[PDB]
Protein backbone atom coordinates (compact mmCIF):
# COMPACT_ATOMS: atom_id res chain seq x y z
CA UNK A 1 0.00 0.00 0.00
CA UNK A 2 1.20 3.53 -0.90
CA UNK A 3 0.11 7.19 -0.81
CA UNK A 4 -0.79 7.67 -4.53
CA UNK B 1 -9.02 12.60 -1.84
CA UNK B 2 -7.08 10.97 1.09
CA UNK B 3 -7.11 7.37 -0.39
CA UNK B 4 -4.32 4.75 -0.05
CA UNK B 5 -3.54 2.63 -3.13
CA UNK B 6 -2.63 -1.07 -3.52
CA UNK B 7 0.19 -1.05 -6.12
CA UNK B 8 -0.43 -4.64 -7.44
CA UNK B 9 -4.26 -4.41 -7.59
CA UNK B 10 -4.65 -3.69 -11.35
CA UNK B 11 -2.15 -6.48 -12.27
CA UNK B 12 -3.91 -8.98 -9.90
CA UNK B 13 -7.32 -8.10 -11.47
CA UNK B 14 -5.94 -8.70 -14.97
CA UNK B 15 -4.28 -12.01 -13.88
CA UNK B 16 -7.68 -13.20 -12.57
CA UNK B 17 -9.47 -12.03 -15.76
CA UNK B 18 -6.98 -14.11 -17.76
CA UNK B 19 -7.58 -17.17 -15.45
CA UNK B 20 -11.34 -16.79 -16.06
CA UNK B 21 -10.71 -16.61 -19.85
CA UNK B 22 -8.51 -19.79 -19.76
CA UNK B 23 -11.31 -21.69 -17.92
CA UNK B 24 -14.01 -20.21 -20.20
CA UNK B 25 -15.75 -18.62 -17.19
CA UNK B 26 -18.40 -15.93 -17.96
CA UNK B 27 -16.98 -15.39 -21.47
CA UNK B 28 -19.81 -13.74 -23.47
CA UNK B 29 -18.53 -13.48 -27.06
CA UNK B 30 -16.68 -15.51 -29.66
CA UNK B 31 -14.42 -13.58 -32.10
CA UNK B 32 -14.23 -15.40 -35.44
CA UNK B 33 -11.02 -14.84 -37.45
CA UNK B 34 -11.39 -16.84 -40.67
CA UNK B 35 -11.21 -20.54 -39.60
CA UNK B 36 -10.39 -19.72 -35.95
CA UNK B 37 -12.56 -18.85 -32.93
CA UNK B 38 -11.52 -17.01 -29.76
CA UNK B 39 -13.73 -16.80 -26.65
CA UNK B 40 -13.42 -13.62 -24.56
CA UNK B 41 -15.11 -11.15 -22.22
CA UNK B 42 -16.70 -8.13 -24.05
CA UNK B 43 -15.64 -5.73 -21.27
CA UNK B 44 -11.93 -6.66 -21.55
CA UNK B 45 -12.02 -6.33 -25.37
CA UNK B 46 -13.66 -2.86 -25.09
CA UNK B 47 -11.14 -1.82 -22.38
CA UNK B 48 -8.19 -2.67 -24.77
CA UNK B 49 -9.42 -1.88 -28.30
CA UNK B 50 -11.00 1.16 -29.97
CA UNK B 51 -12.69 -1.19 -32.47
CA UNK B 52 -14.30 -3.39 -29.76
CA UNK B 53 -15.22 -0.28 -27.72
CA UNK B 54 -17.13 1.01 -30.81
CA UNK B 55 -18.74 -2.44 -31.55
CA UNK B 56 -20.01 -3.23 -28.06
CA UNK B 57 -21.31 0.32 -27.34
CA UNK B 58 -23.51 -0.06 -30.49
CA UNK B 59 -27.20 -0.60 -29.47
CA UNK B 60 -27.55 -3.68 -31.83
CA UNK B 61 -24.02 -5.17 -31.79
CA UNK B 62 -23.75 -5.07 -27.95
CA UNK B 63 -26.17 -8.09 -27.91
CA UNK B 64 -24.31 -10.27 -30.42
CA UNK B 65 -22.57 -13.44 -29.14
CA UNK B 66 -20.47 -13.84 -32.34
CA UNK B 67 -18.34 -11.12 -34.06
CA UNK B 68 -16.72 -11.88 -37.42
CA UNK B 69 -13.50 -9.98 -38.16
CA UNK B 70 -12.38 -8.80 -41.64
CA UNK B 71 -11.04 -11.80 -43.68
CA UNK B 72 -7.66 -10.03 -44.13
CA UNK B 73 -7.02 -10.38 -40.33
CA UNK B 74 -4.43 -13.01 -39.45
CA UNK B 75 -5.58 -15.44 -36.64
CA UNK B 76 -2.05 -15.67 -35.12
CA UNK B 77 -1.84 -11.85 -35.09
CA UNK B 78 -5.24 -11.74 -33.37
CA UNK B 79 -4.19 -14.47 -30.85
CA UNK B 80 -0.98 -12.52 -29.90
CA UNK B 81 -3.05 -9.34 -29.38
CA UNK B 82 -5.82 -11.12 -27.40
CA UNK B 83 -3.03 -12.54 -25.13
CA UNK B 84 -1.60 -8.99 -24.77
CA UNK B 85 -5.03 -7.63 -23.77
CA UNK B 86 -5.29 -10.18 -20.90
CA UNK B 87 -1.62 -10.10 -19.77
CA UNK B 88 0.19 -6.79 -20.80
CA UNK B 89 2.74 -9.12 -22.56
CA UNK B 90 3.26 -8.86 -26.35
CA UNK B 91 4.95 -11.77 -28.13
CA UNK B 92 6.56 -9.60 -30.84
CA UNK B 93 8.88 -11.49 -33.25
CA UNK B 94 10.46 -10.85 -36.67
CA UNK B 95 8.15 -13.55 -38.11
CA UNK B 96 4.93 -12.02 -36.80
CA UNK B 97 5.57 -8.22 -36.51
CA UNK B 98 3.86 -7.28 -39.83
CA UNK B 99 0.69 -9.32 -38.92
CA UNK B 100 0.67 -7.96 -35.33
CA UNK B 101 0.96 -4.33 -36.53
CA UNK B 102 -1.80 -4.72 -39.18
CA UNK B 103 -4.09 -6.41 -36.60
CA UNK B 104 -3.31 -3.69 -33.95
CA UNK B 105 -4.14 -0.95 -36.54
CA UNK B 106 -7.51 -2.66 -37.33
CA UNK B 107 -8.27 -3.22 -33.61
CA UNK B 108 -7.23 0.41 -32.83
CA UNK B 109 -4.58 -0.47 -30.18
CA UNK B 110 -2.32 2.65 -30.49
CA UNK B 111 0.46 1.62 -28.05
CA UNK B 112 0.96 -1.74 -29.88
CA UNK B 113 1.04 0.07 -33.28
CA UNK B 114 3.67 2.46 -31.78
CA UNK B 115 6.08 -0.30 -30.56
CA UNK B 116 5.67 -2.19 -33.92
CA UNK B 117 6.56 0.97 -35.92
CA UNK B 118 9.65 1.52 -33.67
CA UNK B 119 10.83 -2.14 -33.95
CA UNK B 120 10.37 -1.99 -37.78
CA UNK B 121 12.26 1.36 -38.08
CA UNK B 122 15.21 -0.13 -36.07
CA UNK B 123 15.53 -3.06 -38.58
CA UNK B 124 15.66 -0.82 -41.72
CA UNK C 1 9.15 -16.36 -23.44
CA UNK C 2 10.71 -13.33 -25.28
CA UNK C 3 7.68 -10.95 -24.75
CA UNK C 4 7.86 -7.16 -24.16
CA UNK C 5 5.46 -5.68 -21.59
CA UNK C 6 3.47 -2.41 -21.54
CA UNK C 7 3.87 -1.15 -17.94
CA UNK C 8 0.59 0.89 -17.83
CA UNK C 9 -1.64 -1.74 -19.54
CA UNK C 10 -3.26 -3.26 -16.41
CA UNK C 11 -3.99 0.24 -14.94
CA UNK C 12 -5.46 1.45 -18.30
CA UNK C 13 -7.71 -1.67 -18.49
CA UNK C 14 -8.99 -1.04 -14.95
CA UNK C 15 -9.56 2.71 -15.70
CA UNK C 16 -11.70 1.70 -18.73
CA UNK C 17 -13.59 -0.93 -16.68
CA UNK C 18 -14.41 1.81 -14.16
CA UNK C 19 -15.56 4.17 -17.01
CA UNK C 20 -17.87 1.38 -18.27
CA UNK C 21 -19.25 0.91 -14.72
CA UNK C 22 -19.90 4.70 -14.33
CA UNK C 23 -21.87 4.71 -17.64
CA UNK C 24 -23.67 1.44 -16.75
CA UNK C 25 -22.22 -0.26 -19.85
CA UNK C 26 -22.47 -4.10 -19.97
CA UNK C 27 -23.01 -4.29 -16.19
CA UNK C 28 -24.65 -7.71 -15.57
CA UNK C 29 -25.48 -7.80 -11.85
CA UNK C 30 -26.95 -5.62 -9.13
CA UNK C 31 -25.58 -6.11 -5.57
CA UNK C 32 -28.27 -5.28 -3.00
CA UNK C 33 -26.99 -4.06 0.40
CA UNK C 34 -30.06 -3.42 2.55
CA UNK C 35 -31.77 -0.33 1.02
CA UNK C 36 -28.97 0.29 -1.52
CA UNK C 37 -28.22 -1.14 -4.98
CA UNK C 38 -24.87 -1.24 -6.79
CA UNK C 39 -24.52 -2.19 -10.48
CA UNK C 40 -21.29 -3.97 -11.47
CA UNK C 41 -19.58 -6.44 -13.80
CA UNK C 42 -19.52 -10.06 -12.45
CA UNK C 43 -15.99 -10.64 -13.81
CA UNK C 44 -14.51 -7.65 -11.92
CA UNK C 45 -16.24 -8.70 -8.67
CA UNK C 46 -14.88 -12.28 -9.04
CA UNK C 47 -11.38 -10.93 -9.89
CA UNK C 48 -11.34 -8.89 -6.58
CA UNK C 49 -13.31 -10.95 -4.03
CA UNK C 50 -13.15 -14.56 -2.80
CA UNK C 51 -16.88 -14.36 -1.97
CA UNK C 52 -17.90 -13.20 -5.49
CA UNK C 53 -15.47 -15.71 -7.07
CA UNK C 54 -17.32 -18.49 -5.14
CA UNK C 55 -20.83 -17.08 -5.98
CA UNK C 56 -20.37 -16.60 -9.72
CA UNK C 57 -18.54 -19.95 -10.28
CA UNK C 58 -21.64 -21.67 -8.76
CA UNK C 59 -23.68 -23.41 -11.55
CA UNK C 60 -27.00 -21.79 -10.33
CA UNK C 61 -25.83 -18.43 -8.91
CA UNK C 62 -23.70 -17.58 -12.02
CA UNK C 63 -27.04 -16.85 -13.84
CA UNK C 64 -28.55 -14.52 -11.22
CA UNK C 65 -28.89 -10.80 -12.07
CA UNK C 66 -29.47 -9.79 -8.40
CA UNK C 67 -27.33 -10.81 -5.35
CA UNK C 68 -28.49 -9.88 -1.86
CA UNK C 69 -25.74 -9.41 0.73
CA UNK C 70 -26.04 -10.25 4.46
CA UNK C 71 -28.15 -7.56 6.27
CA UNK C 72 -25.23 -6.83 8.66
CA UNK C 73 -23.20 -5.43 5.69
CA UNK C 74 -22.88 -1.64 5.71
CA UNK C 75 -23.73 -0.01 2.28
CA UNK C 76 -21.02 2.71 2.69
CA UNK C 77 -18.46 -0.02 3.51
CA UNK C 78 -19.56 -1.92 0.39
CA UNK C 79 -19.42 1.28 -1.76
CA UNK C 80 -15.81 2.04 -0.60
CA UNK C 81 -14.78 -1.55 -1.43
CA UNK C 82 -16.57 -1.58 -4.82
CA UNK C 83 -14.69 1.69 -5.66
CA UNK C 84 -11.42 0.02 -4.56
CA UNK C 85 -12.11 -2.98 -6.84
CA UNK C 86 -12.46 -0.68 -9.89
CA UNK C 87 -9.67 1.81 -9.03
CA UNK C 88 -7.00 0.28 -6.61
CA UNK C 89 -7.82 3.29 -4.33
CA UNK C 90 -9.21 2.68 -0.80
CA UNK C 91 -10.93 5.59 0.97
CA UNK C 92 -9.93 4.45 4.49
CA UNK C 93 -10.94 6.87 7.30
CA UNK C 94 -11.27 6.72 11.11
CA UNK C 95 -15.07 7.00 10.66
CA UNK C 96 -15.37 4.06 8.26
CA UNK C 97 -12.44 1.68 9.07
CA UNK C 98 -14.50 -0.76 11.23
CA UNK C 99 -17.23 -1.06 8.50
CA UNK C 100 -14.61 -1.38 5.71
CA UNK C 101 -12.73 -4.15 7.58
CA UNK C 102 -15.93 -6.13 8.39
CA UNK C 103 -17.10 -5.81 4.75
CA UNK C 104 -13.60 -6.84 3.41
CA UNK C 105 -13.64 -9.91 5.74
CA UNK C 106 -17.11 -10.93 4.41
CA UNK C 107 -16.09 -10.26 0.77
CA UNK C 108 -12.79 -12.17 1.33
CA UNK C 109 -10.46 -9.31 0.23
CA UNK C 110 -7.29 -10.28 2.21
CA UNK C 111 -5.08 -7.26 1.31
CA UNK C 112 -7.81 -4.79 2.45
CA UNK C 113 -8.30 -6.76 5.72
CA UNK C 114 -4.48 -6.59 6.22
CA UNK C 115 -4.18 -2.76 5.83
CA UNK C 116 -7.28 -2.26 8.12
CA UNK C 117 -5.74 -4.45 10.86
CA UNK C 118 -2.44 -2.47 10.59
CA UNK C 119 -4.18 0.97 10.69
CA UNK C 120 -6.25 -0.19 13.74
CA UNK C 121 -3.15 -1.55 15.58
CA UNK C 122 -1.34 1.82 15.04
CA UNK C 123 -4.25 3.73 16.75
CA UNK C 124 -4.31 1.52 19.92
CA UNK D 1 7.45 -0.85 -23.01
CA UNK D 2 9.96 -2.91 -20.97
CA UNK D 3 11.67 -6.32 -20.86
CA UNK D 4 9.60 -7.98 -18.06
N1 LIG E 1 -14.02 0.20 -22.57
C1 LIG E 1 -13.65 1.25 -22.84
C2 LIG E 1 -13.26 2.59 -23.15
C3 LIG E 1 -13.80 3.70 -22.51
CL1 LIG E 1 -15.11 3.46 -21.44
N2 LIG E 1 -13.38 4.94 -22.67
C4 LIG E 1 -12.34 5.08 -23.49
N3 LIG E 1 -11.72 4.13 -24.19
C5 LIG E 1 -12.18 2.87 -24.02
N4 LIG E 1 -11.53 1.86 -24.66
C6 LIG E 1 -10.71 2.02 -25.76
C7 LIG E 1 -10.97 3.01 -26.72
C8 LIG E 1 -10.01 3.38 -27.64
C9 LIG E 1 -8.76 2.76 -27.57
C10 LIG E 1 -8.47 1.81 -26.60
C11 LIG E 1 -9.44 1.45 -25.68
C12 LIG E 1 -7.02 1.45 -26.72
C13 LIG E 1 -6.57 2.26 -27.92
O1 LIG E 1 -5.45 2.27 -28.41
N5 LIG E 1 -7.63 2.98 -28.35
N1 LIG F 1 -11.91 -14.30 -10.75
C1 LIG F 1 -11.16 -14.91 -10.13
C2 LIG F 1 -10.23 -15.72 -9.41
C3 LIG F 1 -9.54 -16.77 -10.01
CL1 LIG F 1 -9.94 -17.22 -11.61
N2 LIG F 1 -8.57 -17.46 -9.43
C4 LIG F 1 -8.28 -17.07 -8.19
N3 LIG F 1 -8.85 -16.10 -7.48
C5 LIG F 1 -9.84 -15.42 -8.09
N4 LIG F 1 -10.40 -14.38 -7.43
C6 LIG F 1 -10.36 -14.19 -6.06
C7 LIG F 1 -10.36 -15.29 -5.18
C8 LIG F 1 -10.00 -15.13 -3.85
C9 LIG F 1 -9.62 -13.87 -3.42
C10 LIG F 1 -9.57 -12.78 -4.29
C11 LIG F 1 -9.92 -12.95 -5.62
C12 LIG F 1 -9.00 -11.62 -3.54
C13 LIG F 1 -8.80 -12.17 -2.14
O1 LIG F 1 -8.37 -11.57 -1.17
N5 LIG F 1 -9.19 -13.47 -2.15
CL1 LIG G 1 -25.07 -13.63 -32.46
CL1 LIG H 1 -2.47 -0.89 -26.84
CL1 LIG I 1 -32.14 -12.89 -10.52
CL1 LIG J 1 -7.82 -7.00 -1.65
Amino acid sequence: WVIP
Amino acid sequence: DSCIQFTRHASDVLLNLNRLRSRDILTDVVIVVSREQFRAHKTVLMACSGLFYSIFTDQLKCNLSVINLDPEINPEGFCILLDFMYTSRLNLREGNIMAVMATAMYLQMEHVVDTCRKFIKASE
